């Protein structure tokens, strides 16, 4: 009512105090405002979501001025807030309300306050930007705004190099996506004329009478814009790399805020990806391929950090299967319950990294259960959910939904991939935990006792459970397509899902109850070093990526270390020069030598004009 | 009215703080200050003043105020200055730029100052001629007086005759380079005069009655080439851009806002204003070079930005990367690609001007200009680097800043007009940001140890921070609301482009 500009601007103007306090101010006061811009954005927001209650789920927009105007170019800063934006909001201001909160308490203690404090805010306010936009083009700002912010907080850490030269590889393959985002841009207003969502709604099927060859190139590559700036197999490149900044914005980053841009842009063109049904099949089939790939590199690798990121890859994927298999209200509901386990398997797995003291290890460490049960508490209840486990979870509704729709949609290679990746997601579900928290704790992780992280751990333990489950989205306020229905079938298939996950958990579990002795025979045998090394390359995707172009930048970069054309543009003054200091050495200074050059001037005029 | 006026308070300025020389030092700082202020208070006047919002059809000849005067009759050279819309954000800009130049120049008093000062207000308001000129003769005459000073400038106080590399090779090429090609288009200003003498037979060197000249195919072409050789040396393009990084790497700082903000303005003003209306056929013909010179431009001085280890030189292959895009926008047939070029270059020089201002600033603090040689100076410095990393970032295409909407509308109406040139352009995006991010790691981020001269700091006046932070946030402005700009300019854009679309 009036007050979704107040979700943008009391964030963003909290930054630009913090962009000019550079640590002047103390602790607490920069604490204080830095957690309540985020604070007063999530009470705007649910003042806005329970009128929204109020408006009969009917969308309220409010332009406030228009961007820029030419004749036929008309762009303004339009803000529609409907069933499937107020829930993309409803993510943003309590999950950055929830990360940013412990922030307050995980960031004392070092220098750099005020600036993490400043760009957090500015990470926040481009995410609300991308989820609010009425035109494609004020939602652009919204993309590279928050990769501009990635870039701040990858490399938040200037001293060392590693973090502060990780971000950039995220930036250059974020701006590859916009740049095949600002594509299918161009070529909508080449067709179609107008960039707000729903006029183009009701607009597009009344320009494509004639031709339709076209639309596929705009939405294939409309398509490849969303992809890379979450991620997926063409792009997938920088989110092993993401981890190398802290704790706070890797979940931030990872867990809810910008990997769910991607997923934004294709639910909200549902409609336009239906003017094409065969664009949005091949959503799946990317979707279907990368749940292959993303998974089993959680268990290579021994950084707990990239352990939590290959499966936010699988995850991501797994929606981009579910918007393929037009089921679009049932994928925002597994986004609504995924937000809530990330974050706090991510946060949890920092308070520990606190209490680790420097170990980056999961093979030396044991017996984490004696140490705190809180985390302990912390990581159980997240495994849970993703495993498809039925025991109150809070996500199992969401994969039983859409693998119903999935199987209505009648796709078995669909369903096949569906039950690998509910059996891939049980194996590193507690593979993780019974390495690192079961054995001996030769190295002792200190724990760490605070109300300041525990009444946060309780609202956020109390939220990823099956309590949380119960929070319907609003999505009876845009009339999507209707996600289809099967019933009968519906126990069956929640039956087997039960027990793919508890013969995945027992598996892990016989994993660990055995000697680890096989264990250390896989992971020394050839062939599994072999496959180890090359999913390390990860099907070569970064090695491809790497060796494609980028010695061929550096080897022409190498090649202009000086400027060619500038020096073969100086040969007229070379030839000048070099011909005006023979011409001065063609002169004696012998006189006998000046009456033959008039001699022989007037030789050839003569003989010059004799030829004429 | 006004514009000789507008045009000769730079020379006025310059002959008093020369004629004050003699009375004191620190006058002509003080002088200086009040008389941009006096050129852009004229300025802005034209701009409330007048109609800028006029009618967007009312043929091409079409001036707010125009100007007559009688200066060489036995060919009907005149003082011919008329103002446009598009004109009068050139003026105002310069205006601005003029007030940053002397207001950087502050606080700096040497064995001579004076000589500084009317040098600086007379390269200054040569290029307000420039941009205020519809006889083809005063054109050219202003075009080259204002390329003489700076050779001055480069010579005298690139560095007080100590070294001979401020001369022999920057200085000299600088000059060599436009006067060549300004000759060129002299002798294609008098081909097609006397083209014209011949089909109606009055000498005249006015650009309303040589627009519509009659001229068999085959013989314009020649002359645009001839043109756009003079045009195409000024703004760097392709084949001759090699004066750039050496000019703006020798001058002092505020010489090189002189030298990129301004200068790089008018040789596409002139394609917009005096090339493309003359020779419609021929440019049409000659539009697909163009736009090959246009993507090898901005591909090439990407990499070249990348692949530079010095500051100076590191922003001066910047510019060579953004006026691509403003090649290709003019040759097309969009007007939402003219409007876009409009304020991708006003934005243009407000993003090097404050990028020369700071790292001039900088160097005056670390007395060192290698940049792989620091690093890590965020712990020291306090205002500089957070305003430097806005300016950074504005350089790319980050929206809330006049860049974005700028190379934007461009490829708007560039993809309007031709796909595949447009889908190869946009690219430059991803390299503007690695030569971005590769100036900021390099410059900032590190570790203050990399360099022995990064470990005594000094502090930061008020007067720069004030001029600094009046560029960010006008910057800002224009990137958020750039509607005021682009309702003044429409109907200038849009005649041009009837013209080019009708005549063809």
């Amino acid at each position: 009512m009036n007050m979704l500009a107040l979700t943008i601007i009391l964030p963003l103007i909290g930054f630009v105090l913090l962009a000019f306090s550079r640590g002047r101010w103390s602790e607490n006061v920069s604490a204080i405002v830095g957690v309540g811009s985020v604070g007063l954005a999530a009470l705007v927001t649910a003042f806005i979501g329970v009128d929204f209650f109020a408006n009969g789920e009917q969308t309220y927009s409010q332009p406030l001025w228009t961007w820029m105007s030419v004749g036929d170019f008309n762009i303004g800063f339009n803000l529609v807030l409907d069933g499937l934006s107020l829930t993309m909001l409803s993510v943003v201001t309590g999950v950055g309300f929830l990360i940013h909160m412990y922030a307050s308490w995980y960031m004392r203690g070092e220098e750099g306050y005020s600036r993490f404090f400043a760009y957090t805010n500015l990470f926040i306010a481009s995410m609300v930007v991308l989820v609010l936009a009425d035109n494609l083009l004020l939602m652009y700002l919204g993309w590279e705004g928050v990769g501009l912010c990635s870039y701040l907080l990858i490399g938040f850490y200037y001293t060392d190099p590693k973090n502060g030269a990780a971000a950039m590889k995220a930036f250059v393959v974020t701006r590859v996506g916009d740049v095949f985002l600002a594509f299918a841009l161009f070529i909508l207003y080449n067709e179609l004329g107008t960039l707000n969502f729903r006029e183009m709604v009701e607009l597009a099927p009344a320009h494509f009478a004639d031709g339709n060859n076209m639309l596929m190139w705009a939405t294939l590559m409309l398509l490849g814009g969303a992809v890379g700036k979450s991620a997926q197999l063409p792009l997938q490149t920088w989110l092993a790399d993401a981890m190398a900044g802290p704790t706070p914005v890797s979940a931030l980053i990872h867990a809810a805020t910008m990997v769910t841009a991607g997923v934004y842009l294709i639910a909200r063109t549902h409609g336009l990806f239906l003017m094409t049904p065969e664009v949005l099949h091949l959503v799946g089939i990317v979707g279907a391929v990368t749940l292959l790939l993303a998974g089993f590199a959680a268990l290579v690798q021994t950084d707990i950090k990239r352990v939590l990121a290959y499966s936010t890859m699988s995850q991501i994927g797994y929606m981009f299967l579910a918007l393929g298999v037009q089921a679009w209200d049932a994928a925002i509901f597994h986004l609504m319950t995924h937000a809530f386990f990330k974050a706090l398997l991510f946060l949890a797995s920092g308070s520990v990294i606190l209490a680790c003291h420097h170990e980056q290890n999961i093979f030396k460490m044991g017996g984490l259960r004696k140490s705190i049960p809180l985390v302990y508490l912390c990581f159980l209840v997240g495994g849970a959910a993703l495993s498809a486990l039925p025991l109150v979870t809070a996500g199992f509704f969401s994969k039983d939904e859409i693998l119903a729709g999935a199987m209505a949609n009648g796709h078995i290679n669909l369903m096949v991939a569906g039950l690998v990746g509910a059996f891939m997601t049980s194996l590193y579900t507690f593979r993780m935990i019974f390495i690192v928290f079961h054995g001996k704790e030769q190295i002792h992780a200190h724990a760490v006792k605070g109300v300041t992280h525990s009444l946060p751990l309780i609202v956020l333990l109390i939220l990823s459970t099956f309590v949380g489950a119960l929070i319907v989205p609003p999505l009876q306020g845009v009339l999507p397509q209707t996600t289809e229905l099967a019933h009968g079938s519906m126990l069956t298939l929640e039956i087997t899902s039960g027990v793919v996950a508890v013969v995945g958990i027992l598996l892990a579990a016989w994993l660990w109850l055995g000697k680890r002795t096989l264990v250390t025979s896989i992971a020394n045998s050839a062939p599994g070093r072999l496959l180890s090394t090359w999913w390390y390359n990860a099907w070569g995707f970064d090695w491809l990526y790497d060796k494609v172009f980028v010695k061929p930048f550096l080897g022409i970069a190498w090649l202009l270390k000086r400027d060619p054309l500038n020096s073969m543009m100086n040969i007229p003054a070379v030839l000048s020069r070099f011909a005006g200091k023979g011409l001065l050495l063609s002169e004696n200074g012998y006189l006998r030598w000046y009456v033959a050059s008039m001699s022989i001037g007037a030789v050839v005029v003569l003989a010059l004009l004799m030829v004429l | 009215m006004l514009l000789p006026w507008l045009i000769l308070i730079p020379f006025i300025g310059g002959f008093l703080c020369w004629q004050t020389e003699r009375f004191g030092v620190k006058v002509p700082r003080w002088i200086a200050l009040i008389t941009m202020g006096l050129t852009l208070a004229l300025s802005l006047q034209l701009w409330l003043q007048g109609g800028y919002s006029l009618t967007q059809s009312a043929g091409i000849p079409q001036w707010q105020s125009e100007f007559d005067m009688p200066w060489i009759p036995r060919f009907g050279i005149s003082i011919h200055l008329a103002i446009d819309g598009l004109s009068l954000l050139m003026v105002v800009l310069t205006g601005l730029l003029g007030v940053l130049a002397v207001l950087c120049s502050w606080k700096e008093i040497e064995k001579y100052q004076g000589f500084f000062h009317l040098n600086l207000m007379w390269i200054l308001g040569g290029v307000i001629g420039v941009f205020l000129a519809i006889d083809m003769f005063l054109f050219f005459f202003f075009w080259e007086m204002m390329l003489v000073p700076m050779y001055f400038l480069i010579a005298l106080w690139g560095h007080k005759a100590s070294d001979g590399k401020t001369r022999i090779t920057a200085a000299t090429k600088f000059f060599i380079y436009t006067q060549a090609s300004g000759l060129v288009m002299l002798i294609a200003i008098l081909a097609l005069v006397f083209v014209h003498y011949n089909a109606t037979g009055v000498w005249t060197f006015n650009y309303e009655e040589l627009l519509n000249t009659p001229m068999s195919s085959g013989v314009e072409y020649l002359l645009m080439l001839g043109f756009f050789i003079a045009f195409a040396v000024k703004m760097p393009v392709v084949p001759l851009h090699g004066w750039l990084p050496d000019a703006h790497s020798q001058a002092p700082t505020a010489g090189s806002v002189d030298l990129a903000g301004i200068l790089l303005k008018t040789a596409a003003y002139g394609l917009l204003r005096f090339s493309l209306p003359l020779f419609p056929n021929a440019s049409a013909e000659f539009a697909p070079i163009a736009m090959w010179l246009g993507v090898i431009g901005i591909f090439y001085g990407a990499w070249m930005a990348f692949a530079q280890t010095d500051i100076k030189r590191l922003i001066a292959y910047t510019s060579v990367s953004h006026m691509g895009f403003v090649l290709i926008a003019i040759y097309t047939g969009s007007q939402l690609a003219y409007q876009g070029a409009v304020i991708q270059m006003i934005a243009h020089g407000l993003s090097a001007a404050g990028l020369f201002i700071l790292c001039g600033q900088l160097y005056e603090r670390i007395h060192t200009r290698d940049m792989r040689m620091m690093g890590g100076l965020w712990s020291k410095m306090k205002w500089l680097p957070a305003l430097s990393l806005f300016f950074a970032v504005a350089t790319l295409g980050m929206p809330g800043t006049g860049n974005f909407v700028g190379e934007f509308m461009i490829l708007f109406g560039s993809f309007q007009v031709v796909p595949v040139i447009t889908v190869i352009s946009t690219f430059g995006l991803v390299f503007a940001s690695v030569y971005s991010l590769a100036m900021l790691h390099r410059a900032y981020f590190g570790k203050a140890k990399s360099q022995i001269a990064s470990q005594e700091l000094p502090g930061m006046s008020l007067r720069e921070l004030f001029m600094i932070l009046l560029l960010v946030v006008l910057l800002v402005l224009l990137g958020f609301y750039p509607q005021p700009i682009l309702d003044t300019s429409h109907s200038a854009i849009g005649n041009i482009q009837q013209w080019f679309v009708n005549s063809v």
